[PDB]
């Protein structure tokens, strides 16, 4: 009922944990890193109740929790953090058959993770979310190129080695991002002038723009 | 200001026979980029649908994503449509709304539709947050080339402004340090409220550089 | 002399020679604005209307505005805009706006429908436009009002020759010592604003009152 995706090794730990991600999941539920700094009176405690109440109601859910290292202190800043991680503790490990219930956490490095979190059960299976190699950029392109639209030349070396830094979703959105833009043109095939073109320049502005 | 434009109409022509999401098309305010963006938006032949920013905060809370989600759903079931907005705590629920919307454009991959066309009056601010190919990508600035391009985009949306045929655009063109067409055409504004205490009916030469002078 | 030409021109002019504006260039004027210490406000408004040529519109004051069971200023707003579709572009007068200006959602309603109003065009966005008020700390007007109002003032100083106008008007008084000279009075105190005299008429006044 757990997961942990940390990328110690640089960026694209929430590019490809938002890439496998992206490519399975369930109803939606978001948990966004400025609804629990609660500036007023630190009632946070019903609004957990409340909100996992619904995922109490809603029976099929993932609960994304992602940057949970400005959350994760092992002042009164961390005092209602751990608040909510008692909140979290009596809530998932409290006298309820929360099974079905699914929940998704990211951070930045494994040190710092609470580890009275870090106890089995609390987080399953963890999956060390290192450099995008070569290999599985082939093949996540050979994978991710499948139902998209081709034309009879093929040559993946140049996607391959023009897209440096990219994850599943990164070059997903980027050779999309060039299948989209070889059907500006309503042509049925697709050349890999449009790919090395398209994947050239957005990738550039990706790179650019990767903050 | 076809630089800026063509990779609009472009981009959203595209989609009807993944396309940009966000282009910031920013300017100083009076640049015309409503009546630009209309006039080929016109040419598009969608559906002209108007939004403004000060229409998603109402008297009720919670209106904003009430007014994104409603126009995302009768953009989200309807064809592909124009949607041009202008002027982009409460700032919080936009930012979760925004990252809620790019979370099911980055999560998710649904939205082979109609775009959030922004543009902004004043980028003195600008969120951080707000760089990404989904986010505004596209930040370009008044056009760098010289002044014709400016007495033709300034003369097309001043057609019923004359002008006294004793103009070199030189000694305009170069007095703008750091200024925008735009506020060159609020000094016409300005320079033509005064016409009528100055007795001549005909916009003359020293007016421009008098309202260059007045107004800033 | 000056300031008196520079809202004359906006109140009597696009009435008179409407094809003057029209071919004169840019567009037809707006209007003005003033803004500062009462002094002797609302009389060059009486003025106004007393120079009518045709017609005496309705006046609009800003108490009207917020009442009691709100949701009539609305209704309000759109019958006298109403009124004004009906009497062929009639004149629309706002006085005292800093009863509402200066931003309460029942007031919001009011005055941010009032701003949609005024920069909505769909009444008409050209007869004419005049604010008077007294405090210039109205953010909210200072903010939305280069969209379609324009020609920033103040509210009474004129020139140095151009008080004796403002004084041919508070000749009104009681008396000076007698009915033999208006100009005795009218140039025998220069240097102050159309407030600061009537700091004189009230102050200067009171000393001709307290002069046994």
């Amino acid at each position: 009922k757990g997961c942990l995706l940390y990328g110690p090794p640089g960026t694209g730990k929430t590019l490809l944990a938002r890439a496998v991600a992206s490519q399975l999941d369930c109803n939606f539920l978001k948990v966004v890193s400025s609804s629990i700094v609660d500036k007023y009176i630190g009632e946070s405690a019903r609004l957990i109740r409340e909100m996992f109440n619904y995922a109490r109601d809603h029976q099929p859910c993932i609960i994304f929790m992602d940057e949970i290292d400005a959350i994760g202190g092992r002042t009164s800043a961390d005092r209602e953090i751990q608040r909510t991680l008692m909140e979290l503790l009596n809530q998932m490990d409290g006298f309820d058959t929360l099974h079905r219930v699914k929940m998704i956490m990211a951070t930045n490095r494994p040190d710092t993770l609470d580890p009275a979190l870090l106890r089995p059960g609390r987080l399953d299976r963890k999956i060390h979310i290192d450099l995008p190699n070569e290999q599985a950029r082939l093949d996540i392109l050979k994978i991710h190129a499948g139902p998209i639209t081709k034309h009879g030349e093929i040559d993946y070396e140049a996607i391959v080695k023009l897209s440096d830094g990219f994850n599943g979703a990164d070059l997903r959105n980027v050779c999309t991002e060039a299948g989209m833009f070889a059907i500006r043109a309503d042509h049925d095939f697709v050349v890999q002038e449009d790919f090395m073109k398209a994947v050239r320049k957005v990738a550039d502005s990706k790179k650019l723009e990767s903050k | 200001l076809d630089k800026q434009i063509q990779e609009l109409v472009e981009a959203i022509v595209l989609p009807m026979n993944q396309p940009p999401k966000g282009v910031l098309m920013y300017g100083p305010p009076g640049t015309g980029k409503t009546l630009l963006a209309r006039a080929c938006a016109a040419q598009t032949k969608a559906t002209f649908l108007k939004l403004a920013g000060p229409q998603l905060v109402q008297m009720f809370i919670g209106d904003g994503a009430k007014l994104v989600r409603d126009a995302f759903a009768l953009a989200k079931e309807k064809a592909p449509s124009i949607i041009f907005i202008d002027e982009l705590a409460g700032d919080r629920e936009v930012q979760r709304t925004m990252l809620e919307l790019l979370n099911q454009l980055d999560g998710f991959q649904p939205n082979t539709q109609v775009k959030v066309i922004a543009a902004t009056n004043r980028v003195d601010i600008l969120d951080p947050a707000l760089l990404r190919s989904g986010r505004l990508d596209r930040k370009i600035e008044f056009p760098m080339p010289n002044e014709e391009a400016r007495a033709r985009i300034m003369q097309i949306h001043s057609r019923k402004m004359n002008v006294s045929p004793d103009v070199n655009y030189e000694e305009l063109a170069r007095c703008t340090d750091d200024f925008n067409g735009a506020q060159c055409k609020a000094v016409c504004v300005e320079a033509g409220m005064i016409a009528l205490r100055r007795g001549a009916t005909e916009l003359t030469h020293e007016d421009y550089m008098e309202g260059i002078l007045e107004v800033q | 002399k000056e300031q008196i030409e520079k809202l004359r021109e906006v109140v009597e002019t696009p009435l008179l020679h409407p094809e003057r504006f029209v071919n004169l260039g840019i567009e037809p004027p707006k209007g003005v604005l003033l803004f500062g210490p009462p002094g002797t406000g609302k009389t060059l408004c009486a003025r106004a209307v007393a120079n009518r040529t045709d017609a005496c519109f309705i006046r609009v004051i800003g108490s009207e505005l917020v009442q009691k069971y709100v949701g009539e200023g609305a209704r309000m707003v759109r019958e006298l805009f109403e009124m004004a579709r009906t009497k062929k572009a009639c004149l629309i007068f706002f006085d005292e706006i800093d009863a509402i200006g200066g931003a309460d959602n029942e007031v919001q309603r009011t005055m941010l429908e009032l701003i949609n109003q005024l920069d909505g065009f769909d009444p008409r966005g050209n007869i004419k436009v005049l604010m008077a008020t007294n405090r210039p700390d109205t953010l909210d007007p200072a903010l939305m009002r280069p969209g379609r109002l324009d020609r920033k003032i103040e509210f009474s100083l004129p020139d140095l020759e151009g008080r004796t106008h403002i004084f041919k008007i508070h000749a009104r008084s009681m008396s000076v010592e007698r009915d033999i000279r208006f100009e005795l009075l009218a140039r025998l105190c220069p240097n102050s604003t159309g407030a600061e005299i009537r700091s004189v008429c009230t102050e200067a006044g009171m000393f001709a009152i307290r002069a046994r």
